[PDB]
RNA sequence: ACCUCGGAGCAGAACCCAACCUCCGAGCAGUACAUGCUAAGACUUCACCAGUCAAAGCGAACCUCAAUUGAUCCA
RNA sequence: GCUAAACCUAGCCCCAAACCCACUCCACCUUACUACCAGACAACCUUAGCCAAACCAUUUACCCAAAUAAAGUAUAGGCGAUA
């Protein structure tokens, strides 16, 4: 009688319970979500891994 | 006090979220300094009698140089305002 | 890992828990006001809704304050709702050449002002709009008692504020000796400001000398175990007297 | 379309028509977000057109008021704002907020003759000029005027809203409630003021 | 060109091409002819209205555009009175 | 085995903490309690007469409709005039 | 706190705004077709070695589709029974039309047929006439 | 020394063809002021950009030369 | 045949939940871990730049307070990259 739904069922870290993205937007949507609980150093590295990425994604590979 | 504004506009915001901020938002223009502006005379009662300006009772607009430094230290005149100026309207009657 | 709680929420949880969390809540509730200042370096606009020139469309705009930038003598000595401007700005005002790190300091100015209820002539240094405003409210005192602390950004006026609440709750004929009628004279003319005198206390304080003036007050000897049991036993004997 | 939703059977046509029974019989989708003001007639499906009813519509072609009133129905626009759209076409999860029914608004400053038209049978045109309207079109299309003011059901076809409401039975500042099925009015003296203002 | 954003992590338009050409649901583009409004007294009158009017574009360029915009400048729209309906949709074609 | 009981939506409104940090504002907004109330009928408990606007949002709000959004005799004064203009 | 009043007995005109969640069967109309072409299918059902169900909408299960631009093609969606005796007499029905027979493609699984071409509504003024 | 455009040969006969290969030139001028609007169909300087020709119709009377030149944003 | 080879534990990473630490025997700011004397010594300042733009000079996301959506829309922008 759709009570609930298969997403809020699973258990899981925050920022994903009922979501899939590529690495970029999983870093992105952790750092919206949970970065201010984050430590410092973890946070930094975050950071530093959304720029590499915005960088490959953006700027390198084929297809251009 | 000057007057400056942003250059860049800024994004946006919620009425509870504060704004993002950016170095192209720090950047700013003058837009007035408020101190070329030209003065305005403000209004004041004297009580003791001077040369060329009033007697006792009377209002007059002054500057505000020649009322910062000598009518209000001295305690000659006071500020036109309700909680005197009726006083003063009174007495004249009286007068 | 994770924390708990954010980081922007530690500092008063810590608030909450310690020391400070018995000092009371209004001082509490001062401190996390939070209110908006008078803006003195930009024009607000009028309205939160405006029509662009581009197109004859809605949009809503919202005022953004300027990180102004308050020196430790500003807070010595009453300037006003101003401040240093820190920024950076473009040459010739055209975008399109040499950015340049820009400085702006007000023109202060060292007067004297009086005030009735201290009774003391200070020195300060002081602006025109400081002067406009003092002159708008009709004298010192009544700005430096209807001052939005946020407003006024200044410990020292902050401490006028203080002692001169303290003065009004206490009514105190410390200030005038011998004139009684221009005590309750200026007494009455201030009278609705006036607010009690452990408010007046605990107003015009940064948390830490509030927790210093707390510790001094809450700080006693202990009272002996020896005294405590001695109470005890004495009880212990009037009960058994009495049974 | 129009036809298949009505002989398919998921719109009834005793029932006053409106975009809230469309958009229940998923005759048309609305994206309000993506700033559509409502839906139009055309001339489209001017032949087969038995329909007789009393369709609410924001535009509507010259083609398909003159096949309605030839077959006894009735059209009339009716300007609706983007969150009145919304209200109207997603009316339940407006009614899980619980904040009362807002109030239309007239139209903006490029519409208002456009909907006072009586040519184009606008909700804010007269009636009085509405037979003449209706006589022009026939005299155009070659087709008798039929009186509807002899069927049983005049009454239904009349039915109309006034501006600054959304439903035939709700007016703005009343409240609905389901659970505990319900319906609130303020009978405050300014809140009504300004729920008719 | 930003394939992924920074903030949302979707791809981003450039508004060059919106502000240059028009597409049309079919899948075509228009362009307004370059130089149509510089030099046109040397012009010869031929080439000034060969120039001022509506051109399609190569299916190359085409598909790039279509490339870098996003799906919201690809929807079907219902305008008012807009003179391009007559040739969003195609008619009459094979192959 | 006997399988675990069912998940199931909490029965009843969720009324948190306010003097609870971690739990966001826009539960202890009024919006929260007008839904609980639109939701599960008058069990919450929720006052019906604060969901309507306050004299003071009426106010605010009837000045702001006034300023921004005419009239229709407004409007049409506005139309004759621009239209006699042209003309 | 502002004061308010209750009633119950306008509910109706929101119980006429709720909508549906089931398709309804449509009525009996007097006459048929009726307009736009829809017509229900017949009872009893045709004896054949195989059947044809309507959709949700009770329309037709056929439609079109494209594939490269160019590859155009009909289908027949939910055939039920034996699919080749059908495929069978579509290619004897539209032989006639073409001068040639189609190379049509089974999918006995799901009973899909695909045929290149459109012909919609051939098909469905063909499978009316047949009664499914 | 040169950097763009046109004509001739190499490239003899549909098209195209390079070299710091050989020659001549251009970066305008002159006459009208329908040197107006629209429009089928075609050529295309090896892509795109650009650049060309033009039937018919409305409206009217009774362009030469070979290149003779410069996109977008912006003002 | 030597040199060698093989092992499976120590423990560790990501999440979730929950907020967290302080010999109180002596010693530790002078030259720290050093039992004992006259000083007036105190913090409050825009991040920049690489890189990208196929050079580079304006410009180039880096959080700060509900997940999704509106929306990569309105807008800004050597109206370019991009935001
Ligand atoms: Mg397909
Ligand atoms: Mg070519
Ligand atoms: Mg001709």
């Amino acid at each position: 009688n759709f009570e609930k739904h298969p997403k809020e069922l699973i258990r899981g870290p925050i920022w994903l319970r009922g979501w899939k993205g590529n690495e970029l937007q999983r870093c992105i949507r952790k750092r919206k979500m949970v970065g201010s609980r984050m430590f410092a150093d973890d946070l930094h590295n975050l950071n530093k891994r959304i720029r590499y990425l915005y960088k490959h994604f953006n700027r390198h590979g084929k297809f251009r | 006090t000057v007057i400056v504004e942003r250059w860049w506009k800024v994004p946006l915001a919620g009425e509870g979220r504060k704004p993002r901020l950016h170095r192209r938002h720090r950047v700013y223009k003058l837009v007035e300094d408020t101190k070329h502006r030209p003065k305005e005379n403000l209004e004041l009662i004297l009580t003791q009698s001077v040369e060329n300006v009033g007697v006792r009772g009377d209002l007059v607009s002054v500057k505000k140089s020649l009322g910062r430094n000598r009518l209000l230290p001295q305690g000659l005149a006071v500020y036109a305002s309700p909680e005197n100026k009726k006083l003063f309207e009174e007495e004249k009657l009286l007068r | 890992p994770l924390h708990k709680y954010p980081v922007w929420l530690w500092k008063r949880l810590q608030l909450r828990e310690g020391i400070c969390s018995r000092l009371p809540g209004h001082y509490l509730r001062s401190l996390e006001e939070e209110r908006t200042p008078t803006p003195v370096h930009y024009r607000p606009h009028g309205a939160k809704f405006k029509i662009n020139p581009k197109n004859g469309q809605r949009e809503r705009v919202e005022d953004v304050p300027i990180p102004i930038y308050f020196p430790p003598e500003s807070q010595r000595g009453l300037w006003g709702g101003e401040g240093w401007i820190l920024g950076q700005i473009y040459a010739n005002n055209d975008k399109l050449s040499k950015r340049l790190k820009k400085v702006w300091k007000p023109q202060l100015f060292e007067r004297e002002f009086y005030s009735e209820i201290l009774d003391k002539k200070f020195t300060v240094t002081v602006t025109m709009r400081t002067l406009d405003l003092i002159d708008e409210a009709y004298g010192l005192d009544f700005y430096i008692l209807k001052t939005p602390k946020e407003d006024l950004c200044s410990k020292f006026g902050m401490d006028l504020k203080r002692g001169m609440l303290l003065r009004l709750a206490r009514q105190d004929p410390q200030l005038h000796p011998e004139d009684p009628e221009r005590r309750a004279a200026i007494y009455d003319k201030y009278k609705e400001f006036a607010i009690p005198e452990e408010e007046a206390e605990w107003v015009g304080l940064t948390l830490e000398e509030a927790i210093e003036k707390q510790r001094l007050l809450e700080e006693k000897d202990p009272v002996p175990l020896f005294k405590i049991y001695v109470a005890e036993l004495i009880q212990q004997l009037q009960q058994q007297a009495l049974s | 379309r129009l036809q298949y939703l009505i002989d398919l059977g998921r719109v009834d046509p005793s029932q006053p028509i409106d975009l809230t029974q469309l958009v229940n019989g998923r005759g048309v989708t609305i994206q309000p977000l993506k700033r559509d003001y409502g839906v139009q007639l055309v001339e489209e499906g001017a032949d087969t057109f038995t329909a007789k009813v009393n369709i609410e519509v924001q535009l509507a072609s010259e083609l398909a008021i003159a096949a309605i009133e030839k077959n006894g129905g009735v059209v009339t626009t009716a300007f609706y704002d983007p969150r009145s759209l919304d209200i109207v076409c997603k009316p339940v999860p407006f009614f899980l907020r619980g904040q009362p029914i807002p109030k239309r608004m007239l139209p903006p400053e490029e519409l208002v003759p456009y909907y006072t038209d009586a040519k184009n049978r606008g909700y804010l045109a007269d009636p009085a000029k509405f037979p003449e309207a209706r006589l022009e079109l026939a005299r155009k299309y070659g087709y008798i005027l039929p009186d509807i003011t002899k069927d049983e059901l005049f009454k239904m076809l009349c039915t109309r809203k006034d501006p600054r409401q959304i439903f035939f039975g709700l007016a703005p500042g009343w409240v609905v409630n389901m659970a505990d099925k319900k319906i609130l009015k303020p009978t405050d003296e300014n809140l009504l003021k300004y729920y008719t203002s | 060109l930003t394939y992924f954003s920074a903030r949302k992590g979707k791809r981003k338009t450039v508004k060059a091409v919106i502000d240059r050409f028009l597409r049309l649901h079919c899948g075509l583009w228009v362009r307004r002819k370059a130089g149509y409004k510089k030099k046109l007294w040397k012009k010869t009158p031929a080439r000034k209205k060969r120039l001022r009017e509506f051109v399609f574009c190569n299916k190359t360029q085409s598909k790039l555009l279509d490339k870098m915009t996003t799906s919201f400048w690809k929807r079907r729209n219902w305008y008012v009175d807009d003179p391009y309906q007559k040739y969003h949709d195609r008619t009459n074609l094979k192959v | 085995y006997r399988a675990r009981p069912p998940p199931r939506r909490r029965p009843g409104p969720r009324w948190p903490d306010p003097e609870d940090l971690l739990t966001p504002r826009w539960q202890l907004g009024p919006r929260y309690a007008a839904k609980q109330f639109a939701r599960y009928g008058a069990a919450s408990g929720v006052v019906p007469g604060s969901l309507w606007p306050s004299p003071e949002q009426l106010r605010e709000l009837e000045a702001e409709e006034r300023e921004w959004y005419p009239s229709l005799a407004t409007m049409q004064e506005s139309l004759r005039v621009k239209q006699l203009a042209e003309e | 706190y502002p004061r308010f009043v209750e009633s119950v007995d306008e509910y109706q005109f929101v119980e006429r705004l709720l909508p549906a969640t089931r398709i309804p069967d449509p009525p009996k109309h007097e006459h048929y077709p009726t307009p736009s072409g829809w017509q229900p299918p017949r009872d009893p059902p045709p004896n054949l070695p195989y059947f044809v169900r309507r959709s949700r909408m009770h329309n037709i299960p056929v439609y079109k589709d494209i594939t490269h631009g160019n590859r155009q093609m009909t289908v027949i969606r939910k055939v039920e029974g034996d699919i080749w005796a059908l495929q069978k007499d579509v290619e004897d029905f539209l032989s006639p039309l073409l001068g040639k027979t189609p190379v049509t493609q089974v999918n006995e699984v799901t009973g899909t047929l695909r045929i290149k071409g459109y012909f919609d509504q051939e098909l469905k003024a063909w499978l009316l006439e047949k009664g499914f």
